[PDB]
This record gives C-alpha cells, structure tokens and sequence, in this order.
C-alpha cells in the first residue's frame, strides 16, 4: 500500500547493506527465481541438475559453431556438438572439485515434504557432498545431451540483418 | 610477534604523547619509576591490524614498529571477507 | 596407417595440465 | 466514507511468503538412476578424467589424412 | 528483523556494514549514551540521529567501532562501549572487563617489551638455530 513496501533497508535493520530497492525485491522479480535454487531448495539438487545442465545445455553452440575457430561449418559435426560436448565435460569437473568444498557426510532424504519447510538456518551452507554430487551429476547429463537437440534440431533459422 | 615491533622509548608517559591506534594499546602499567611512570611497550596485543600510527607520534627511539608480525590472521587484515 | 604422431601435447600442454589444476586444488583441499 | 474503502479485498495480505505456485512438473524418478554414474558417484571422478578426457583428445588429435594446420 | 523489532540507531539502507562474514564467523558491535536527538556522521558512509534505547548499533569488525570516538569524542559524551558478539555467547568480553580508557591503573595483563635481551646492540643477530631446548618462544 505505502509509498514502497512499509518503507525498508533489507528485510529489516539498515545496518547490513543490500538495499532493497528494485532489482533486489520486487514481487516482479523475486517470484521469477524460486522453483530453482533461489529463496528455498525445492526438491534436493538432483533434479534442478538437468534444467540447469540442460538449458545453458543448448547455449554454447552458436557461439562456437557460428563462432567457431574457422567458422561457418561444411562439416556435419558442427552446427552442433563437434568439440563443445567439452565446455560441459571440462567444468563438469569444474564443479565436482568444488564440491570437495562440500564434505559434510549423510543421507536423509528429504526432497518429499513434512512440516512448512524453512530449512530455517537455510542460509550458509546446509548441503552435504551428497547433494553437490546428484547436481553436478545432473549436469553432466545436461550438458552432453543438452547440446544435441542444439546440434539434433536442424535449423531453420531467422538471420540478416542489417 | 605474533606482533612485534618495538615502539618501546623510556619515559612511557603518555600526555600530549600518543594515544592513536584502535584497540592494540590499553597499557598505563606504572613500573616501580619510570618519570611520568607509565611503562612498556603493550597490552595483549591479539586483537587489531598493523598500523605504526604506534609511534608517528611519542618517541621509540630506535625503530618504530610497522607491519613485523607474518603470522596474520584475518581479524588481523580488515580482509576475512 | 600413414602420418599420426599428435598425442604428446595434449598428454602434456593439455590433459597433464588438467591433472594438476584438478590434482593441486590439493593446496585448497584433498 | 467512500474512499474509506476497506482496502477493496485486504488480500490477507501478504498472499505469503506462503503459496504462490505449486512445485517442478513430474518429470523426475524419469531419471532415477537414469543417468547413474555420477548416480552412483561413491568414488569417481578419477575414471571420467582419464576416459572422458583421453576421448576428447585422443582421437579428437590424430586424424588419417590431414585437413592440416 | 520485525517480529522482533528492538532498534535504536537510526540509519534507513545502506551498501555498507555487515554481510556475510559476521554469521559463519564473528560479530562485533558498538553501543553509548546521549543528551537530546542529534545528526551523527558513521563509519561506512551513510549518516542519521540518535535518542536513546540502548544506543546499540551493530558493527562488521572492531577497527570500525571505535570510530565513533576518533570523531564521536568531538561530540560530547563519557560512555561509549563496544563488545564482541559470536553465533554464540563469549570468551572475548571486549569493553568489558576492568575499568576503561587506555591510560589508568588498576592492573598490568600483559605486554611486557623487552623480548630476552632489550634495545641494546641487537648487532648480535638471530644466535641459536632454532631448536626445541632453547628459551625462544616468546
Ligand atoms: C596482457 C598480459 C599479460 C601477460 C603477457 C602476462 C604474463 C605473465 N603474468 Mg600476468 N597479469 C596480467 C596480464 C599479463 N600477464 C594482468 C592484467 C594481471 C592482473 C591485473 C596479471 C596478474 C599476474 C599475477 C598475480 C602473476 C602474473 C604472472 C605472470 C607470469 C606467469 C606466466 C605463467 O606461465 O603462468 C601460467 C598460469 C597458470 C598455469 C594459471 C592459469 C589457470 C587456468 C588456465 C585454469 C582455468 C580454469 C578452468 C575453468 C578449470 C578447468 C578444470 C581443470 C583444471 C581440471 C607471466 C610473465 C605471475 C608471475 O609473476 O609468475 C612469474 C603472477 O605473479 N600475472
Ligand atoms: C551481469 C551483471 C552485473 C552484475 C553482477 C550486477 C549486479 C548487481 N546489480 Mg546490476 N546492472 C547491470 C549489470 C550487473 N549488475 C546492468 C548492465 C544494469 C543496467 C544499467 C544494471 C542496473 C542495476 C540497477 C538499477 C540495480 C542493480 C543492482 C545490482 C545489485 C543487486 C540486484 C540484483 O541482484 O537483483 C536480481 C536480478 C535479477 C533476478 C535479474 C532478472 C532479469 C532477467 C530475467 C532478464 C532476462 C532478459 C530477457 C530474456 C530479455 C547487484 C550487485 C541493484 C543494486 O544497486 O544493488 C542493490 C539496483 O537495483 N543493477
Ligand atoms: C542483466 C541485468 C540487470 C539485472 C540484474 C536486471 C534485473 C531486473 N530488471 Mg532490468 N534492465 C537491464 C539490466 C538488468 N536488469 C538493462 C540494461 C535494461 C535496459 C535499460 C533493463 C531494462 C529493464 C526494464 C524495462 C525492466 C527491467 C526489469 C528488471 C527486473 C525484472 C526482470 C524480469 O521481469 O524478468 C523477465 C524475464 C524473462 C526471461 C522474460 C522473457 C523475455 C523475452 C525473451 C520474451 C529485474 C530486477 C523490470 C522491472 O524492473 O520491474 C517491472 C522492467 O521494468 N529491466
Ligand atoms: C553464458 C551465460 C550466461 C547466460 C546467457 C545465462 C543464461 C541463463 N541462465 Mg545462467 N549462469 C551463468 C552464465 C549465464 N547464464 C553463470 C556463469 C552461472 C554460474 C555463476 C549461471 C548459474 C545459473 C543458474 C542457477 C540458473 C541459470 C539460469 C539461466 C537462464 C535464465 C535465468 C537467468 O539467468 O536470470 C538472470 C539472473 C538463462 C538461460 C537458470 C536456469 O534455469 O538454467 C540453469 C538457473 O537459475 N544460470
Ligand atoms: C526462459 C527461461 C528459462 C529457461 C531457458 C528455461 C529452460 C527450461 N526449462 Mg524452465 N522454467 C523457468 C524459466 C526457464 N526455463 C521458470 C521461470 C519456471 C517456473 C515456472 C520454469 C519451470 C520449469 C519446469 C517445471 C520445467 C522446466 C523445464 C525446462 C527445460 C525444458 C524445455 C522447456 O520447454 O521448458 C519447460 C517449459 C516452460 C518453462 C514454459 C528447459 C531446459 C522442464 C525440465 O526440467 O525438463 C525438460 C520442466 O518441465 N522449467
Ligand atoms: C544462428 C544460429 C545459431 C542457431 C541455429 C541458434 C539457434 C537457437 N538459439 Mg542461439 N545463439 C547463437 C547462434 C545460434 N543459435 C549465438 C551466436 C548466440 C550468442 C549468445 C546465441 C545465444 C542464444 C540464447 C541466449 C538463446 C539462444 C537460443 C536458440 C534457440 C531457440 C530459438 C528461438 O528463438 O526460440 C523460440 C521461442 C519461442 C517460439 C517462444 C535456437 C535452437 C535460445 C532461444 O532462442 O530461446 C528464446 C536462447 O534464448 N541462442
Ligand atoms: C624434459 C625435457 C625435454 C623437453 C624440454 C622436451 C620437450 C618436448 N618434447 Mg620431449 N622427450 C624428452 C625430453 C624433453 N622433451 C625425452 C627424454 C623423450 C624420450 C622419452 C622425449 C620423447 C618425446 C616425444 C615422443 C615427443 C616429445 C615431444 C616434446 C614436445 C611436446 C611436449 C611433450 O609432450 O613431450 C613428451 C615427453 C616425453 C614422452 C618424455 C617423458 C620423460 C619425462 C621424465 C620428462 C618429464 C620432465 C618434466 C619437465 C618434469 C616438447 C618440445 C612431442 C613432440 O614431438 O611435439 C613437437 C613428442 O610427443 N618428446
Ligand atoms: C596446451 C595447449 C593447447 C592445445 C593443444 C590447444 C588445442 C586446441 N585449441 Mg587452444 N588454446 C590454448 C592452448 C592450446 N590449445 C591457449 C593457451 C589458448 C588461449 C588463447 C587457446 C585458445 C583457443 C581458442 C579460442 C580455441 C582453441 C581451440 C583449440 C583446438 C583446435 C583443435 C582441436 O579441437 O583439437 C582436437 C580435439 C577436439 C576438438 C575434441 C574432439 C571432440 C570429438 C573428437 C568427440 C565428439 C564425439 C563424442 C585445439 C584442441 C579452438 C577450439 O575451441 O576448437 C575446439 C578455439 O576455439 N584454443
Ligand atoms: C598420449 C599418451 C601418452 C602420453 C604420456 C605421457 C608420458 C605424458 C607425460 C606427462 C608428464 C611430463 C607428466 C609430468 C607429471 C607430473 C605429475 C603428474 C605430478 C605432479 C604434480 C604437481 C603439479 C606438483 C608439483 C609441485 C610439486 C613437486 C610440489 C608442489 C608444487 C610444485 C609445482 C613444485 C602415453 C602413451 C604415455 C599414455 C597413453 C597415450
Ligand atoms: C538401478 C537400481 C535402482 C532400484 C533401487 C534399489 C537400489 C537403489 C540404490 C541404493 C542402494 C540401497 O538400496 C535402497 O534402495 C531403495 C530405493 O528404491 C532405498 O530407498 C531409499 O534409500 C535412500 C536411503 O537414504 C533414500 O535416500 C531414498 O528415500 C530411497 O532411495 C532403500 O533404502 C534400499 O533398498
Ligand atoms: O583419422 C581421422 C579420420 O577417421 C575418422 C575419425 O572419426 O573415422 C574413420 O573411421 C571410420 C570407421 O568405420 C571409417 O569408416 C572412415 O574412414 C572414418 O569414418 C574420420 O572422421 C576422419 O576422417
Ligand atoms: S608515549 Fe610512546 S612510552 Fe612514550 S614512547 Fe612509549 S607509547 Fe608511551
Ligand atoms: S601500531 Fe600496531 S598495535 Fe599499535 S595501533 Fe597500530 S596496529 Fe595496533
């Protein structure tokens, strides 16, 4: 109702920056980003994996298939996968020896639900090695994979342009 | 040393002397006659960063202390974090 | 067979490097 | 008092931090193991460093014929 | 927070203070009297009024809040007092402990200088080389 929100510097004390404004939280914006790995870890990171492998997946073609090192490709492997099935392949490892930034070692199981979550002290870390696996395994089926229906899809492309 | 820099002088008096410095230095220790008889050279000094703001002003006569302490945590740079 | 001796700059230049920049993030942790 | 409208539908408001959509479609246990090895993760990663990365460069550098530098 | 709204030093926002290396480790934080409602100046750019309450504003690291004093003693005042919050409880009582202002006596705590031998022609350099039956630890 008032003049923004009841009038706020964060959540609450203005004595920890962010400074919400827009771009920080608007109901616009902040509903846009929380079926994923924003405000809440909806089921475990297993799933989001591929979503997430899977969608920046069929990026990186363009970019190096219309971009590529001798561009423009007569080659029927390229348009496509060609060598980038090693972008996803040299950071899906990138990632596995950050997560030895994560030990912390269990097995509970908890992507079904019980009581209106929080996972409270939500903030910090509060997710074990096993979890940063079934992600970053997410990912590499993500991918390789994701970047075949880039290179599967033929292309009938929009172009020019001016 | 964990920090080490000798701002030490002789007459640890400290009026219109030196004050400066945030936290490291709550001494006034009076040694059984020292003049002004305030004396040495510290308190517990694990607390604050590395400054030699610790002389700039009342003499150390001899060096005056600057960052000579390596072992250096955080708390110990402004930057853990 | 005929003309194929390109494998030791990779093993070294490339892949010998992906070991230790994996590997040596032993300085961070093991 | 008109406009003292009794703010048309309070809302409750603040709708909440509470429910504003269900969840993830069930596209899920689709994948189960599927895609295990990195599913069944209790110790790899050295296995996909020597295999993924000796084809990826292996073949990937040899060639039977050229197309040169 | 709100639900729990308990403040005192009055800011509005700010890109500032305190973020995430106050939780997962330590805490730091500054508090103080006043006469009647005046416009203060801050360490890390801001600036905003005062009151009372407890006069408790909560401070990132320690350098920081002490500040007020460096300018916050040009401002009239005997009483300001800053301790160390954790994510739990003591062990480091800051401002705390017995009497204050760096420059009294009641006791000595700690100190010393001197190392083993004073300021005297240390031309002598590093003697022993290093070796567990020695006096060199401290
Ligand atoms: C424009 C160019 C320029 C040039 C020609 C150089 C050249 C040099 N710099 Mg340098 N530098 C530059 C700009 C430049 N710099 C700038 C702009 C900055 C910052 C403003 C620096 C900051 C800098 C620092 C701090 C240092 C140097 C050093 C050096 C020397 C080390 C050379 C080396 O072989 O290390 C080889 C480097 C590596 C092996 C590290 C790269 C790691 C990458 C490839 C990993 C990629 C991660 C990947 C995504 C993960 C995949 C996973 C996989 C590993 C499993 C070399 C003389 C160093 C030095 O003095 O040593 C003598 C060092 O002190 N530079
Ligand atoms: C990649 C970029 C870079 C980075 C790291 C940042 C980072 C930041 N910006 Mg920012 N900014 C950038 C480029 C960047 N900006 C550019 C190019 C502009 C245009 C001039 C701005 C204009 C801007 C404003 C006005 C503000 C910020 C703010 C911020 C801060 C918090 C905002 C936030 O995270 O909301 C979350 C953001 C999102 C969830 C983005 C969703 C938008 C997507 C969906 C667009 C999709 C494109 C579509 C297909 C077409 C943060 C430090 C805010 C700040 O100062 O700190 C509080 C402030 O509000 N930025
Ligand atoms: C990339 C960075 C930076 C960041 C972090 C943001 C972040 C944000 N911008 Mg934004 N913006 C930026 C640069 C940035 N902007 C720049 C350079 C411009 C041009 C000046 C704008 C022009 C702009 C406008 C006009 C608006 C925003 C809005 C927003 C907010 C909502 C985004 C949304 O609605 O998703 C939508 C995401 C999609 C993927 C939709 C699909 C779009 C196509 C493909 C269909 C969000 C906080 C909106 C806002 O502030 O609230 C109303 C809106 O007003 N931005
Ligand atoms: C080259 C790339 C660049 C581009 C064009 C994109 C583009 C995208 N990312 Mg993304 N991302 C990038 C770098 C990029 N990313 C990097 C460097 C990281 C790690 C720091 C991420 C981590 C990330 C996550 C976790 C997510 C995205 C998601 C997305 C998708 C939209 C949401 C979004 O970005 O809101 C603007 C803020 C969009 C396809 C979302 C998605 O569903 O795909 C995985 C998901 O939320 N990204
Ligand atoms: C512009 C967007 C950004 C991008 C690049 C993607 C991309 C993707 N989403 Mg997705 N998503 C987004 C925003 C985005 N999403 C948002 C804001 C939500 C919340 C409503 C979702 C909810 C969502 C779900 C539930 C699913 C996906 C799935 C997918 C993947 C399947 C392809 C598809 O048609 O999506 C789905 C269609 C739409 C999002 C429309 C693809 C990788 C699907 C998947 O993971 O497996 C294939 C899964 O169905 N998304
Ligand atoms: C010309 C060639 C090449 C080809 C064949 C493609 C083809 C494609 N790109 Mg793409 N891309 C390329 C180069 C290429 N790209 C380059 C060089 C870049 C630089 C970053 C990108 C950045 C890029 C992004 C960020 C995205 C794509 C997307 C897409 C796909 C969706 C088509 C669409 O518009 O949604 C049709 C949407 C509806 C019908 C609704 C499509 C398969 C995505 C996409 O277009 O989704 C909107 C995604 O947005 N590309
Ligand atoms: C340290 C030494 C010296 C130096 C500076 C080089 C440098 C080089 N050698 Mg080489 N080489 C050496 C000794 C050396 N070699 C010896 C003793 C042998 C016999 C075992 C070889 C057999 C050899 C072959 C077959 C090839 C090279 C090639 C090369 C080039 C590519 C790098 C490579 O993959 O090597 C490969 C190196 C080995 C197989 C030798 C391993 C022996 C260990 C003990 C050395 C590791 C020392 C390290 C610095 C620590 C590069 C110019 C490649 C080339 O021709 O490209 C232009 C080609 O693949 N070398
Ligand atoms: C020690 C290393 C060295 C080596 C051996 C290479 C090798 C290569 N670089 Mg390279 N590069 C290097 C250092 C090196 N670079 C440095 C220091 C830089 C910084 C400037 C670059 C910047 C650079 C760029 C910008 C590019 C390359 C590219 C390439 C590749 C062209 C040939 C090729 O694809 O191999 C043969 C093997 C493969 C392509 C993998 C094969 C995949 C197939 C066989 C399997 C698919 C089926 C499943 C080649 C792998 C280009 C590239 O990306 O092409 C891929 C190009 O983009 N490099
Ligand atoms: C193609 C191929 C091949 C090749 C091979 C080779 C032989 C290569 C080489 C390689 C090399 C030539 C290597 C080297 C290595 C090394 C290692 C593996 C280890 C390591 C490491 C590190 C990195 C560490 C370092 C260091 C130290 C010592 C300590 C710390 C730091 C420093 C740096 C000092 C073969 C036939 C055989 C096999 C199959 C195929
Ligand atoms: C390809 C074979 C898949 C079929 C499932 C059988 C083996 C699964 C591999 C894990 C090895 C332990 O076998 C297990 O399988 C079931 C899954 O269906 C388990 O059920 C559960 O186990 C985990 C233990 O924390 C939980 O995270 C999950 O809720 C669920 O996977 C039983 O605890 C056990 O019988
Ligand atoms: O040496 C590079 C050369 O060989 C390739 C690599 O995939 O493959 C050949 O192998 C098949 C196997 O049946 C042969 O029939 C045919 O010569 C090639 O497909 C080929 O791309 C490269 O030209
Ligand atoms: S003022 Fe400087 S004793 Fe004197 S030199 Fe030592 S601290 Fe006090
Ligand atoms: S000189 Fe050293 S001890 Fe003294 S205040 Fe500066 S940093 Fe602290």
């Amino acid at each position: 109702k008032p003049t923004y929100q009841v009038i706020q510097p964060l959540n609450g004390d203005p004595f920890i920056g962010g400074l919400e404004t827009p771009v920080t939280s608007s109901p616009l914006i902040a509903w846009y980003l929380s079926n994923l790995p924003a405000y809440r870890t909806a089921v475990n990171p297993l799933l989001r994996g591929v979503e997430v492998g899977l969608a920046h997946g069929f990026l990186l073609v363009g970019p190096f298939v219309k971009a590529g090192p001798l561009r423009n490709t007569e080659y029927a492997g390229a348009a496509g996968s060609l060598a980038a099935a090693g972008l996803v392949v040299i950071l899906s490892m990138c990632l596995t020896m950050y997560g030895i930034a994560s030990f912390k070692e269990g097995e509970p199981s908890i992507a079904p639900a019980l009581t209106l979550t929080g996972r409270k002290k939500q903030p910090d870390q509060l997710q074990s090695a096993d979890g940063w696996a079934k992600f970053t395994g997410g990912f590499f089926f993500g991918g390789v994979s994701g970047v075949t229906w880039a290179c599967f899809l033929m292309y009938v492309l929009d172009l020019p342009y001016y | 040393m964990s920090h080490s820099v000798k701002i030490y002088d002789t007459c640890i008096g400290c009026t219109q002397c030196v004050r400066a410095c945030p936290t490291d230095v709550l001494e006034m220790i009076p040694w059984g006659g020292c003049k002004a008889k305030q004396i040495a050279s510290a308190p517990r000094t694990e607390d604050c960063v590395g400054c030699k703001r610790c002389e700039s002003a009342c003499p150390t006569d001899f060096l005056s202390v600057r960052v000579y302490l390596w072992h250096e945590t955080t708390r110990s740079m402004g930057l853990a974090y | 067979m005929i003309n194929l001796p390109s494998l030791f700059v990779p093993l070294v230049g490339l892949l010998f490097p992906a070991v230790a920049m994996a590997s040596l993030f032993l300085h961070v942790e093991k | 008092d008109l406009e003292d409208i009794a703010n048309t539908t309070g809302q409750w408001d603040v709708y909440g931090s509470d429910a504003p959509s269900p969840y993830n479609s069930l596209q899920s246990k689709f994948f189960e193991t599927f895609a295990a090895p990195f599913t069944k993760r209790g110790l790899l990663l050295k296995f996909l460093i020597l295999g993924g990365g000796s084809l990826l460069t292996y073949v990937s550098a040899n060639a039977p014929q050229d197309v040169l530098p | 927070e709100l639900d729990p709204n308990t403040p005192s030093p009055i800011f509005a926002g700010s890109t500032g203070g305190l973020l995430r290396k106050a939780q997962v480790e330590e805490f730091y934080v500054i508090t103080w009297e006043s006469p009647k409602e005046q416009i203060f100046e801050m360490p890390t750019g801001g600036a905003a009024i005062m009151r009372e309450g407890p006069n408790l504003l909560k401070l990132a690291r320690k350098e920081q809040c002490l500040a007020l004093g460096t300018r916050l003693r040009s401002k009239y005042k005997i009483k300001y007092q800053f301790y160390r919050v954790f994510p739990s409880g003591e062990v480091q009582y800051l401002h705390p402990k017995d009497g204050v202002y760096p420059e009294k006596v009641n006791p000595g705590r700690q100190g010393v200088g001197l190392n083993m031998r004073s300021i005297g022609k240390n031309v002598s350099p590093i003697e022993v080389k290093f070796t567990g039956k020695q006096p060199y630890d401290l």
